[PDB]
């Protein structure tokens, strides 16, 4: 019995060929009723795992076009806008990876916002050590700076610059075409060094008072509704920048535009069956900050700022992981697409032998191992070994948890022979016999075993065989013991 | 193949010894043969008896 399987039979039991003699316990959490959830070719949800929650997501319909790029289409999500489905089987994703972002085209924050520590509100948070920047629900008001001006040093000793002030497009760009009409930048110097040059076309307005206006109190205090002068042109906005750059008192009037923020967007239904040991596979609605003065690229060119990233902390201790299952997603009865997040629960299995002159047969067992719901122990065993001769059971011991060898005691085992009468007092049941002796004044004993039943005309005798052990000998083996053939 | 050459001879010996029936072509070592290696250390240390 080398696997460890527990004996069902005791000593001194008669058995038939085909009887029980072991079985095993394993078992393992959330052990019940299978309610279809069968393995190894049996049924059709071949995959089995926990079956205790299956947190699924439905509405995730997604296809498997190869146009557009490679792997790019079409999804037509709750907010009917392409996800990025950058969280992929065999891509080694990593807890609280960069997915969740969307598609950004024509929303995105051209020149953006700088970060700033004026008017931030916080109640329990903050940016100590790695807090991945100023995270805040509220939503802190920043002031939206449309500044295009980069450190483009021009060579000026080839391409001379005599006036400059027409700034509209640009100095070299490409070839001829910089960002509108040809306009030249004035490449815009300092004391024997160069300093910020304005890129941006701007707007003539030396007019008066760029920083120092009516509407221009206590820093800048630019209000969309009123103007610098009651009745100025309001067709769209009136927010001004205070920060001229060269060339006199240039207020540079520029408006701010901001994202529409028309409503709450309808939020995913993110509920699902958490009732089991509170297993909860579900994504949050945070956007965190991760571009505050180096991850934000500082040139011309644009990204995605305000990277949309949720962090996840569900079961900690065991989120390290977080991928949960990436197979191909198929509804129940349907083949409909979804997204499934669900725990892997890996079942182990062995397989049958048929037989063998050391250990007995083994066949798979009908008990409930197909079955796995609630509560602690799931009676997966499977293992059974059958006899294949008829006897009597010995080898049981008292010891605990020593059992890996049993007995079987069968007809070949004794031997009957017709002899004489012992007529003796020294033939005991028990007695061990040694070949050929003097038991009675006649008929020596032809064989070697130990007495069992005597009878006035027969004899039977258990076969044994003896050996001869010197004084300072190893020995490798206990008094009541089994052994097999050829060993030690 | 060419530090390391097994021959003919010798991957006939590991296929009779340790019963496998790898192709005759083959003449560098493999998975299977130091699997069956370690695999029949393991059965002489606790005694077989074949």
């Amino acid at each position: 019995l080398l696997p460890g399987a527990e004996p069902t039979v005791k000593n001194g039991d008669r058995v038939e060929v085909g009887d029980v003699l072991a079985e095993t316990k394993l078992t393992t959490e959330r052990g019940g009723t299978v309610r279809m959830g069968e393995d190894n070719g049996s049924s059709t949800h071949r995959e089995v795992e926990i079956i205790t929650a299956s947190v699924v997501l439905d509405t995730a319909t997604v296809k498997a076009e190869a146009s557009q790029g490679r792997e790019h289409y079409v999804i037509e999500t709750k907010g009917g806008q392409r996800f990025n489905l950058l969280a992929a089987p065999g891509t080694k994703v990593t807890t609280g990876h960069v997915v969740a972002e969307l598609i950004d085209s024509r929303y995105r924050t051209q020149t953006g916002g700088l970060l700033k520590y004026s008017g931030v509100e916080i109640s329990k948070k903050g940016r100590a050590k790695a807090k991945q920047g100023y995270e805040v629900t509220k939503g802190g008001t920043l002031l939206w700076i449309p500044e295009e001006t980069h450190e483009v040093n021009k060579d000026i000793s080839l391409l001379n610059v005599e006036d400059g002030q027409l700034v509209e497009a640009g100095t070299e760009v490409v070839k001829d075409i910089f960002c509108q009409t040809t306009g030249i930048v004035s490449v815009t110097q300092n004391n024997d060094i160069l300093r910020e040059i304005v890129i941006k076309p701007g707007d003539v307005h030396v007019l008066d008072d760029p920083d120092t206006a009516a509407k221009y109190d206590e820093g800048r205090l630019v209000n969309a509704g009123e103007e610098v002068f009651p009745g100025l042109t309001a067709e769209q906005l009136v927010w001004a920048e205070a920060v001229d750059g060269t060339d006199g008192p240039l207020l540079l009037l520029r408006p701010v535009q901001e994202l529409v923020i028309p409503d709450e967007p309808p939020v995913p239904s993110q509920d699902s069956s958490q009732e089991s040991s509170s297993r909860s596979i579900r994504l949050r609605a945070v956007q965190r900050l991760q571009f505050q003065d180096g991850e934000r690229i500082k040139s011309v060119e644009g990204v995605d700022l305000l990277r949309t990233q949720l962090v996840l902390e569900s079961e900690e201790g065991s989120s390290q992981l977080s991928a949960d299952i990436e197979l191909l997603p198929d509804s129940k009865d349907p083949e409909t697409l979804r997204l499934q997040l669900v725990i892997i629960e890996p079942v182990v299995i062995r397989r049958d032998v048929a037989s063998d002159t050391t250990h007995g047969s083994t066949h798979t067992e009908l008990r409930v191992k197909d079955g796995q719901k609630v509560k602690p122990g799931a009676v997966i065993a499977c293992t059974q070994i059958q006899c294949k001769e008829a006897g009597v059971v010995r080898g049981i011991q008292e010891g605990s948890e020593a059992v890996r060898r049993l007995l079987v005691e069968r007809e070949r085992d004794c031997v009957t022979l017709d002899l004489d009468v012992t007529a003796a007092t020294q033939l005991q049941p028990g007695s061990l016999i040694v070949a050929g002796t003097q038991l009675v004044d006649g008929i020596i004993a032809p064989e070697s075993g130990e007495v069992r039943a005597i009878a006035p005309g027969q004899l039977q005798l258990r076969i044994a065989r003896p050996y001869r052990v010197s004084q300072g000998a190893v020995l490798h083996v206990e008094d009541k013991g089994l052994v097999q053939r050829g060993d030690n | 193949p060419k530090r390391y050459d097994l021959g003919r001879v010798g991957r006939y010996k590991l296929n009779k010894k340790l019963g496998l029936n790898v192709a005759d072509t083959v003449r560098t070592l493999t998975s299977e043969d130091i699997l069956a290696a370690i695999d029949y250390l393991i059965n002489l240390e606790l005694d077989l008896g074949g």
